[PDB]
């Protein structure tokens, strides 16, 4: 699975998974914390 | 069907037809089995999976299936050179075709009978779609009046 | 050959030429395969034997002199002359002392044969688990076959105590009362008579000891070991 | 060897005719392993002798007590009473369970090691002289009918055992199909053989769908699904 | 559409088909005898559109597909 | 050589699944443990999954037996809400965080054993937590931990064939219990009752109570 994990470590797979997890994290942030116009603490 | 026509079994001959035996529930159902057809198919799938997968691996390796334990049943799974003809202690229990020419003749017997049966199975399916009756019933109706009861004479009433 | 738990079979590996008394080539699970574990298990077996002997004898004598009292509930209904919390604390302290001394003897023999009070009094050198000396005043003959007698009576008494608690849980009465209940009706008082499971129905004898018993304000969940798994 | 179970069957290599009952069978190949082969011979001997006892019991019970069907003879209400003790089926099961557990553990230890449990557990001076496995003798052979010709008597025993096994399978199937006794079924076949045969009789399970035995429900069955 | 019969039971027997298209009462007999004009209820040729839906006549599409299938197999 | 997961058939994966590991029958059709480091990691995962599923299945079976006996014991699929209703003073986040922290302590101990097989038998822990090795030829650490604490009865110290037999027992029972928990989850999803309830329902009625009669597996019957 060394070659398979090397394929998973290739630049397109890693950038698509990274933008996927970042977009999903931001989406769930807006799902639980919607309409956050300002950083009101 | 030939047993229901003679009345030996207590099954109505319209019910003892092969495609009404629960193989196709739209075509007919037999609800008197000891389980419903899906449970029977589940255990049949398991059993056929066993049998056909061991057969497949013996085809791929024509010496295997006798080296791994199988509750002592692996002794009769050696087979022979031909995958179609294992003929061990079980597959040829009566030991017929002792001499090679008799074995070839009986092989020809088997293949001719089986190809006739392949034609017969295709014909039984076509008659079942064609006449909505059993193959023995179709044979009896054809023997009653061959000119009227044939493929061209039954061409009008086919699924009714 | 020799005395065996299963005649015609052989001893295992760790039990070949036993030095422990009452060795009959058992241990199917091989619990005594290890060396020091076998000695620890021998000590635990000896103290189990002696404690269960004391327990079975105490239950029997308590019933002979007092047939009206139930030994399983005797800890809650006996009318103690003293309070129970201080009694339990006294027992905990003194039994902690004596069991610590015994356990450290088993850890190392030549370490505590000495009286902490009087320097002159000291147990002689002995095999571990068999103190003797003051503990063994009078000995009816040689020590080895009497040790075998002791261990065999201890196995019998452990089985006896398990039978006692199961008779108390199933019948709700005394084991000699359960005995006299079994003798007059031998075909009907067996557990096979009163407990049969078949693929379709399970018959379980009812539990007689109450699930919750009140004792000095508090309640103790002294049910009936565990149900469900009862046959 | 000589004559086999089929006119043209080739005998197995391990079936050389050396031991009793060899007719060159085993199409499953279950006898290929000699260890399992001795185990299966032990099972065959036990099953054959128990089938003999069962078939002889059914026949003798039918000729002596014809009013009691052997299939339902295990019911508590059909059990003949010899004393004033109440009938309790766990009581009988305890006696048999303990006694048969003892004797079958003895036989199992004899199977595991040849010459293992031959001696009496109390005095190890007098033993049973078993010549091979499954054939203890001694008190089990007190009338001295062995000693001389042992192979033909062994084959007599094994062939009668196979016959008794087949006969008890017949008895069970006939009891489930007709609901009547075996000799009674034979008598019924002598009267009207054209209606009292395996045709029509099969496909009906005369066994009730359950049974109640002093508060215990046993579901029962009839070997084949046919009612 | 809930009470419309399922496609298989329309395919299963020619009875309901004969209620909707009467040429199915005689089955495949006029096909093999080349009296194909009796199939004109469901093998049609009008042109234009079905006024109920505004689409083509589905019988015309059937006739089209059969004709081009014969042409392509030739 | 050994008995395989598919008798005959010599395309069994190259010599990383040789007949050395306990439970090895050549079953890796997807090659999920082809590399040796992943193979060792997956051996740790398999042993841990087997032990955890064995504990969980034993607990589920005992609580389901007690539930049929009339005890005040909930079924496994509803024990959390039953505990919260019986004990309202416990915060769910409280118990969850406490479980996370305590489980994390021992799991980081196991993790640093995975990273270094000999690094956990020193420091605060004694030499008994060094481990005994086994998989991949090493004689330290790994899923098998000897000592008088994780093997207090000492049933794999002495007689190596006894150790091999017990290891085979453990791996077979662990795989069986993993499939048992999978069956428990599937039966709860398809029936809505407990495992012992399903077992006695099928034993009481062999027929008409199979998986095709629950309406979930076969989705029309
Ligand atoms: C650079 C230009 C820019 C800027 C400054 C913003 C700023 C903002 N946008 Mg916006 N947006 C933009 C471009 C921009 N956007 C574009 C181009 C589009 C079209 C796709 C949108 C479409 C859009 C939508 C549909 C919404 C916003 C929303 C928001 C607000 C949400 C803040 C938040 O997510 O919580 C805080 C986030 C965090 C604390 C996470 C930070 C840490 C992360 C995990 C690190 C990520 C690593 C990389 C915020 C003020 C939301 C809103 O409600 O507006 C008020 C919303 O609904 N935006
Ligand atoms: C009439 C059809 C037919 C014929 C002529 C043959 C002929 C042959 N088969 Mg074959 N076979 C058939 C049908 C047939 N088979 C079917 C339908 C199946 C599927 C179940 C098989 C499956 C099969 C296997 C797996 C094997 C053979 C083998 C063989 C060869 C071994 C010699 C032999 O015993 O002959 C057969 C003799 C006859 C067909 C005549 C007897 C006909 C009677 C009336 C039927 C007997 C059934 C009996 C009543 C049921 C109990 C049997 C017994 C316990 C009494 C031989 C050339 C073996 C082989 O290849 O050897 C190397 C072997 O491996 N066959
Ligand atoms: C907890 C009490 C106890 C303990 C510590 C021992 C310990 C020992 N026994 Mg012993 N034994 C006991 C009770 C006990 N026994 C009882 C009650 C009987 C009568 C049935 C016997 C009969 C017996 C025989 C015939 C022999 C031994 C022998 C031995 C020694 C070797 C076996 C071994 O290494 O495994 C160690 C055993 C344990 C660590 C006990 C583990 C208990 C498990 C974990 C609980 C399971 C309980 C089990 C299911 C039974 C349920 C109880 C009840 C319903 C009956 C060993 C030092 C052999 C020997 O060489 O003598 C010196 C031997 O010949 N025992
Ligand atoms: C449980 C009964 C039983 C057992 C354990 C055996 C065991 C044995 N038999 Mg035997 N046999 C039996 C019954 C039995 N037999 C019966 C009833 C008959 C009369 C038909 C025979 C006739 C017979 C012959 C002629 C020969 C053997 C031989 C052998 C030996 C080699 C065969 C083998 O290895 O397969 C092992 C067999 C089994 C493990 C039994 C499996 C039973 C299956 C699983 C159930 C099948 C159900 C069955 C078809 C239905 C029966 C009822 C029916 C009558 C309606 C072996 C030790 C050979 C021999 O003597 O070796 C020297 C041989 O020559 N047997
Ligand atoms: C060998 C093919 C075969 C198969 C697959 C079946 C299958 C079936 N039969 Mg049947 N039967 C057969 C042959 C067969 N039969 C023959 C040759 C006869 C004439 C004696 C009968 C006479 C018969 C009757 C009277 C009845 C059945 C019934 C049934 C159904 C219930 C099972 C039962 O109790 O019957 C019995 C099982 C057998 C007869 C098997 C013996 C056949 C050979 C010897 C072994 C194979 C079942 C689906 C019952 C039914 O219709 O359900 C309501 C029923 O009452 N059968
Ligand atoms: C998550 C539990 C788990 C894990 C980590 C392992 C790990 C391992 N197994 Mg094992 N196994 C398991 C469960 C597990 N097994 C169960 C439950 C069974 C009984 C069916 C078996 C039966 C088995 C056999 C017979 C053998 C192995 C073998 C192996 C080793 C080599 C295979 C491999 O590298 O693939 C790695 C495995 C995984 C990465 C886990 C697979 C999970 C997949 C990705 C999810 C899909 C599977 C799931 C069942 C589908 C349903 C999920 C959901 C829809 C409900 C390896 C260390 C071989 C060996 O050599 O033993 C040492 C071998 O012979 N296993
Ligand atoms: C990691 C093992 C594990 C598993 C397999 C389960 C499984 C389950 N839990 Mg649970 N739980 C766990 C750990 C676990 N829990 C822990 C550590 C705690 C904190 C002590 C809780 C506290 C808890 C509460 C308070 C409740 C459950 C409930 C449930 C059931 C339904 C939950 C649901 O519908 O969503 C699906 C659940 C999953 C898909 C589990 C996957 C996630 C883990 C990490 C694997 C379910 C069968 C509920 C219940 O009682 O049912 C009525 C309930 O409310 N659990
Ligand atoms: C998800 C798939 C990820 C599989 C992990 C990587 C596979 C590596 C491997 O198997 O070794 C190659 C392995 C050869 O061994 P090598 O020497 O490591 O190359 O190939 C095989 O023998 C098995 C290949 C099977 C791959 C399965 C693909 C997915 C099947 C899904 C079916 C639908
Ligand atoms: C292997 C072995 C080995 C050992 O050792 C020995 C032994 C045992 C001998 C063996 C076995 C064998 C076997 C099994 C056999 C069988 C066979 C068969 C079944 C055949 C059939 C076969 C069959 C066949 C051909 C069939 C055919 C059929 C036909 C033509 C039909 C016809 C028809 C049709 C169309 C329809 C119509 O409407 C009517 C009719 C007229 C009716
Ligand atoms: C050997 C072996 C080895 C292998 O390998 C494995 C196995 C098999 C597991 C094993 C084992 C087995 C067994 C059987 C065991 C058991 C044990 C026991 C029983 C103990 C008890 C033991 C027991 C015991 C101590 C007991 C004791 C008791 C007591 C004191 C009592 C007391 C009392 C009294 C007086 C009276 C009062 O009022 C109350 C009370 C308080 C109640
Ligand atoms: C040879 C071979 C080999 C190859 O390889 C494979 C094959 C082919 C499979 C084969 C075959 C096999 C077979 C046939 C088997 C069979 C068996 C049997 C039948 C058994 C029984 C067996 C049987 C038996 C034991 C039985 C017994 C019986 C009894 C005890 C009874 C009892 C009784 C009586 C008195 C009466 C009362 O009232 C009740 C009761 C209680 C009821």
């Amino acid at each position: 699975m060394k070659d398979f994990t090397t394929y998973l470590s290739t630049a397109p797979v890693l950038t698509l998974l990274s933008v996927t997890v970042v977009a999903g994290l931001l989406i769930e942030i807006n799902r639980f914390f919607p309409d956050a116009l300002i950083a009101a603490f | 069907e030939i047993l229901a026509t003679a009345g030996l079994i207590p099954a109505t001959p319209e019910e003892a037809v092969w495609f009404r035996s629960g193989v196709i529930p739209p075509a007919g159902q037999y609800g008197k089995y000891w389980m419903d057809p899906y449970s029977l198919f589940w255990i049949e799938a398991i059993l056929m999976n066993f049998a056909e997968l061991k057969r497949w691996q013996d085809f791929k390796e024509p010496g295997s299936q006798s080296k791994q334990y199988f509750l002592g049943l692996e002794a009769v799974f050696g087979g022979s050179g031909n995958p179609a003809y294992p003929g061990g202690q079980w597959f040829n229990m009566l030991n017929l075709g002792k001499t090679p020419e008799e074995m070839k003749k009986l092989q020809t017997n088997e293949i001719r009978n089986g190809r006739l049966a392949m034609i017969a199975c295709l014909g039984c399916a076509a008659q079942g779609v064609m006449t909505q009756k059993g193959p023995f019933a179709n044979l009896l109706e054809h023997l009653a009046d061959p000119v009227s009861n044939n493929l061209l004479g039954n061409l009008a009433t086919i699924l009714k | 050959a020799r005395a065996n738990w299963l005649p015609g079979s052989d001893f295992p590996a760790h039990l070949e030429n036993c030095k422990l008394p009452g060795c009959y080539g058992f241990d199917p699970l091989g619990l005594g395969a290890n060396e020091e574990r076998l000695a620890w298990f021998a000590e635990s077996e000896r103290v189990h034997c002696r404690w269960a002997m004391l327990g079975v004898a105490g239950i029997l004598v308590q019933e002979i002199v007092k047939p009206d009292v139930f030994w399983y509930t005797s800890g809650a209904t006996v009318e103690l002359p003293f309070d129970i919390t201080g009694l339990l604390a006294f027992e905990l302290f003194v039994m902690h002392w004596v069991e610590s001394r015994r356990g450290y003897d088993i850890k190392k023999p030549g370490s505590m044969d000495q009286d902490p009070i009087f320097s002159n009094f000291k147990l002689p050198a002995h095999e571990p688990g068999y103190p003797g000396g003051i503990f063994a005043p009078f000995v009816p003959g040689s020590l080895e076959e009497l040790k075998v007698k002791e261990i065999k009576n201890g196995r019998l008494a452990m089985l006896a105590f398990i039978g006692f608690t199961m008779a108390a849980q199933v019948t709700g009465k005394n084991p000699l009362a359960a005995l006299r209940e079994h003798l007059d009706n031998p075909l009907g008082t067996t557990i096979f008579s009163k407990a049969v499971v078949v693929p379709g129905q399970a018959v379980v004898p009812p539990c007689a000891i109450p699930d919750t018993i009140e004792f000095q304000g508090i309640t103790i969940p002294a049910g009936c070991f565990l149900h469900s798994l009862w046959p | 060897q000589r004559k086999l179970w089929f006119p043209g069957v080739a005998a197995p290599g391990y079936l050389d005719g050396s031991m009793a009952g060899d007719r060159g069978f085993d199409p499953m190949g279950l006898g290929a392993n000699p260890k399992m082969m001795t185990w299966y011979r032990q099972a065959e001997l036990q099953n054959g002798r128990w089938a003999m006892l069962g078939v002889a019991g059914i026949l003798g019970q039918e000729i002596i007590n014809p009013a009691q069907w052997w299939y339902t003879a295990g019911m508590p209400e059909n059990l003949p009473r010899f004393d004033s003790q109440p009938v309790n089926m766990g009581g009988i099961l305890a006696w048999e369970f303990i006694l048969m557990h003892f004797v079958e553990v003895r036989r199992w230890q004899d199977i595991r090691k040849k010459d293992s449990v031959n001696a009496d557990p109390f005095n190890p001076n007098l033993k049973v002289p078993n010549p091979e496995l499954g054939y203890p003798g001694g008190p089990f052979d007190p009338l001295g009918f062995s000693k001389g010709n042992f192979k033909e008597a062994q084959t007599k025993e094994i062939k009668n055992g196979r016959l008794a096994m087949v006969a008890f399978a017949a008895f069970t199937i006939q009891a489930q199909a007709t609901g009547k006794g075996p000799l009674q079924n034979l008598t019924d076949h002598l009267s009207a053989p054209f209606s009292n045969n395996w045709t029509t009789n099969i496909g009906h399970c005369m066994v009730p769908t359950s049974v109640d035995v002093q508060g215990l429900t046993i579901p029962l069955s009839c070997l084949w699904p046919g009612q | 559409p809930k009470e419309i019969p399922l496609p298989h039971e329309f395919t299963l027997n020619p009875e309901l088909m004969a209620q909707l298209y009467p040429s199915f009462s005689k089955g495949l007999a006029p096909f093999f005898t080349l009296d194909w004009a009796q199939y004109s209820d469901f093998l049609t040729f009008q042109g234009g559109l079905n006024p109920v839906t505004g689409g083509l006549w589905l019988t015309d599409t059937v006739h089209h597909h059969l004709a081009i299938a014969v042409l392509f197999l030739i | 050589v050994r008995e395989l997961w598919f008798p005959g058939n010599k395309e069994v994966v190259p010599d990383y699944l040789d007949g050395s590991l306990v439970g090895d029958h050549g079953f890796d059709p997807l090659g999920l443990g082809s590399s040796p480091e992943q193979l060792s990691w997956n051996v740790h995962a398999e042993i841990f999954h087997g032990r955890l599923a064995m504990t969980g299945v034993a607990g589920i079976l005992l609580t389901s037996l007690l539930h049929k006996g009339g005890a005040d014991v909930p079924e496994w699929f509803e024990a959390g809400r039953v505990y919260l209703d019986r004990n309202p003073n416990v915060d769910f986040g409280a118990l969850l965080f406490s479980t996370i922290v305590m489980s994390g302590f021992v799991e980081f101990k196991r993790l640093n054993d995975i990273r270094n097989p000999g690094s956990q038998g020193s420091g605060i822990l004694p030499e008994d937590f060094k481990g005994v090795g086994g998989p991949q030829g090493r004689t330290v650490g790994g899923p098998y931990v000897g000592g008088r604490y994780f093997d207090p009865m000492g049933l794999c110290r002495g007689s190596p064939e006894q150790t091999l037999k017990y290891k085979w027992n453990e791996i077979r029972n662990g795989r069986l219990a993993m499939m048992a928990f999978l069956g428990f989850a599937a039966q709860y999803a398809a029936t809505g009752k407990g495992p012992i309830d399903n077992l006695v329902d099928h034993v009481a009625d062999p027929f008409h109570t199979t998986f095709v009669h629950n309406g979930v597996s076969v989705p029309f019957i």
